[PDB]
């Protein structure tokens, strides 16, 4: 719902007029100018093939952080480079237990705090404690305050 | 086109094969299991004209057309008829040439040895395909609805498999295979149509019937009560509308049909219906099995497409079981389209790689092969 | 914190587990060296008498004994564990899955082949 | 997870095995002697699912598998299956590897000295134990009961052993032996369970009825006073319930099954009964012995739940018995798992601690030592 927003940062803006217009297009007779059900259905079938409202609807869901369940112009953009190849390979268990033995300084078989704070100070960008934060939180899903291995696979899934 | 050399996969039963590549989501087409032909003189010349049609292409021109189905009761019986059909499939819709992909097939463990081997043998002889499987429709149901162990229930078009499988290990002394499927369903309501005034007799007549079935019927949760009230009142009726712009209506017969899955005996079978062979299929696993069973039915296949089938066979077979048990059903909306979905699942999996026959296997053992090295 | 800030972090912490999973593995390797140097010492052989070298060869050779012997321990030790990982792993990722299972799709048209198919020459970055 | 280099303790039976470390009051982990393996051919790919299960693993994955137990009549038979128990049980369980640990296993003293050489030979040869000392169930007992002197009743699933002790000493020519257990009686359960409509033949049946043993079963003070009531009033029927949902409902089975040890014929075993050889140990004793042996009736091991035992045994030795002589029967809450304890109390003796075999004194030796160093 925000590596699409990570990619166009990696991507142009041309790209973002192009589906401006396509946006347009794809409420060209619309109920709600915006992409609902049958708007990205009409897209499909621009593009020569027939969708079905529900995953018309979901992944107009997809994206759905807040619950604003439609497709507001900007979530359209987000959407539309959702289907750019941009960053791909879905990091994993393996290397990330190669990465956690030292994400997990403290061994635990769960990254304390510590670990994060330290090698992301090191990561190189600006550092917050939103990143130390919100990244021990996702790890850890037992909320234990420290991302467990497995928690840590959750932690480094897929983020190219 | 593709951006893997990806398995292909093809649920190719007695009613419809779906078709697409392993690791997608669904079949890129579904084709009737149908090769037509037409039954009339020609007077225009130089009208094109095909000495056969395959799938889609049979039913497009079916009006002078007869069509014939090379699967039945789970078996290719007419094996240049699947070749027709898969040359089509692969080549026109899929736009892939099998022999740089390994393809994978399915069948019923019950079906006659002499399925799985033609299935085998064209891929690898006329499709010159690196690599083949053969699959169990009930494992890709499994996989496809997300369990490991319960019964599966695949109530296809030509035959009612009736499988239990416990922690990923079949239970086959227990299968209740059941001679009950979809196509009688479709000539059962044929008969009580022609009861109500509309007799159906011709290949184009009979494919109408199967659409009306599709359309207009349901089984209900309960029969008797809906029987009640659908025999007493016209507003139980369903109209559907003939190519030739007749209309049909049905009432009670919109459920008696389906109906024939819990009364077998509607169309001369000598069964007490699926909830029946559901239930035995249980009764004959052990005491630590039944109560994981009892608690995972499994509804898959098409047929399980009529508005009241998870109730009824829930209230059908918790009736047979005992007290104090629960007694499940799943019944996903990857309904008819779950064996395709299992068959994507398994034929990408790192773990079947290995299952496969490759076409050096094959040349060397012949196709007695898939018989020894699929399942 | 917004998407492609979130995006480098990760990223970038990746690459810094991986810079402490090679201090880490240098750290070891140096070890390694100076360890196998400390344990199994160069053999002296200068000048070395007849008899002398063939009752050093077998001294040396009931050093191959231990040391054989030692680290071939250190190899079970480390195939029963090997079992273990693989056991557990399966295990708990049996535990994991019945649900766990990741896979892919193809209904994804991909905006590449999608505005291609919409724009023709148009969709010259698309 | 242990703080301390004490000593490992398991009471290996034909039935359970109850494993902890000395010191303490009670085993941390209770398993079955079972290992299991798979008796189905699998159908689904990437299942995971193992070659053979082990205690509570067996158990709880049964409903496919076929559960075996290595001990008969209380001798090992099976090594690779024990093996595998014992590492489990350390490995998993009390989480200790017995490299660091001295361990205490138990046996009666009439078990064929097979069985003590290979218990002491798997823990210095497989589980590099840097000491062993197996120990006699018996003097576990009276430790546990608070005694020196007695008679030991250890009817346990295997064979039942009736061993009297004085002040410490065993008097082994009044040893009892005799062919008559648990696993007997359940044997005799299964075949009256069948009279009443309820057979059970497969593993999970077998464990059914030794689980309906375990809960409904009984004696009574009085055998003919209970029979003629069952016979006469369904007082006394109690029920069962088994996992599928079914109901059993058992009636005079409930004490007969129980009746086999003071009628062992029921079985097909040449016997006069538990209570005859209880009575013979005593009377096979010196008569400066047996006035505190008579005072001293010591109850160990399992089936010495069944409530109506201790005064029944009590009754029949009073009978059998002189008169003046007062009969006393001591069966302590300690029941079941009064032999661990027992170990436990054993191995931390400091008067015990000359009594380990190191793994030095055993290598020099051989597998034989324990004839010398332990009994």
């Amino acid at each position: 719902d925000d590596i699409y927003k990570a990619a166009v940062e990696q991507l142009t803006e041309e790209q973002k007029n192009e589906f401006k217009a396509a946006f347009d297009i794809f409420v060209l007779g619309a109920e709600d100018g915006c992409i609902s059900t049958k708007e990205l259905g009409k897209v499909m079938r621009m593009l020569g093939q027939n969708p079905t409202p529900e995953e018309l609807q979901e992944m107009i869901d997809e994206v759905d952080e807040d619950g604003s369940g439609t497709v507001d112009f900007d979530e359209f953009l987000v959407m539309m480079v959702r289907c750019m190849k941009d960053d791909s390979k879905g990091k994993s268990e393996e290397e990330l237990s190669d990465l956690f033995r030292m994400f997990d300084k403290n061994a635990d078989g769960y990254i304390d705090l510590d670990e994060l704070k330290i090698m992301l100070q090191a990561t190189g960008e600006t550092i917050t404690e939103d990143d130390i934060e919100e990244l021990m939180k996702d790890g850890d899903k037992n909320n234990d305050g420290r991302i467990d291995y497995d928690e840590f696979l959750e932690f480094m899934k897929g983020v190219e | 086109d593709e951006d893997e050399t990806t398995a292909l996969v093809c649920d190719n039963g007695s009613g419809l094969v779906k078709a697409g590549f392993a690791g997608d989501d669904a079949p890129r087409a579904v084709f009737p299991s149908i090769v037509g032909r037409p039954r009339h003189q020609g007077v225009m010349v130089g009208m094109g004209q095909k000495d056969s049609y395959v799938g889609d292409e049979a039913q497009s021109k079916r009006g002078i057309l007869t069509l014939k189905y090379p699967i039945e009761h789970g078996i290719i019986t007419n094996w240049d008829d699947m070749e027709k059909i898969w040359h089509h499939t692969f080549y026109n819709e899929l736009r892939v040439a099998p022999e740089e992909h390994p393809t994978l097939l399915t069948e019923a463990p019950l079906n006659p040895k002499a399925n799985r081997e033609k299935m085998t043998q064209i891929m690898f002889e006329t499709f010159n395909v690196p690599a083949m499987y053969v699959a169990i429709q009930a494992v890709l149901s499994l996989y496809a609805s997300g369990r490991t162990t319960g019964i599966v229930l695949d109530s296809g078009d030509g035959v009612t498999h009736n499988v239990p499988i416990y922690e990923g290990y079949a239970l086959p002394h227990a299968i209740m295979r059941l001679d009950l499927a979809g196509r009688d369903l479709t000539d059962y309501l044929m008969k009580i149509l022609t009861e109500r005034g509309y007799s159906f007799v011709t290949t184009a007549e009979r494919e109408i019937v199967r659409d009306i079935k599709e359309k207009l019927c349901y089984v209900a949760l309960d029969f008797e009560n809906e029987m009640a009230t659908a025999a007493s009142s016209s507003s139980l009726e369903k109209s559907y509308e003939l190519p030739d712009g007749q209309v049909i209506t049905i009432g009670n017969e919109r459920f008696r049909c389906p109906e024939t899955l819990f009364q077998p005996s509607f169309i001369g079978m000598e069964s007490a219906g699926i909830h029946e062979t559901t239930y035995n299929s249980i009764m004959k696993c052990d005491i630590d099995i039944r109560k994981d069973l009892y608690a995972n039915n499994v509804m898959s296949g098409g047929t399980t497409m009529y508005p009241g089938i998870a109730d009824r066979m829930q209230k059908e077979i918790t009736a047979l079981a005992p007290s104090t048990m629960k007694i499940k059903i799943i019944a996903p909306p990857e309904r008819k389209y779950s064996v395709w979905i299992g068959g994507s699942i398994l034929a990408s999996l790192s773990t079947f790689q290995q299952m496969w026959i490759t076409k050096q296997e094959y040349d060397e053992a012949g196709p007695s092969i898939v018989h020894r090295k699929c399942f | 914190i917004s998407a492609s800030r979130k995006l480098q972090l990760k990223t970038l912490l990746l690459q810094i587990a991986k810079q402490e999973l090679e201090r880490e593995a240098e750290e070891r390797r140096g070890e390694k060296g100076r360890a196998l140097s400390t344990r199994c010492q160069p053999l002296e052989l200068a000048g070395l008498g007849f008899a002398e070298l063939q009752d050093l060869c077998r001294q040396l050779h009931a050093r191959v004994d231990k040391v054989d012997e030692e680290r071939y321990d250190i190899e079970a030790k480390v195939t029963k564990n090997i079992t273990e990982i693989a056991d557990l792993t399966q295990k708990i990722f049996d535990l994991r899955g019945k649900f766990k299972r990741p896979t892919l799709r193809r209904v994804r048209i991909s905006a590449d082949a999608m505005m291609q198919a919409l724009l023709g020459a148009r969709a010259k970055e698309s």
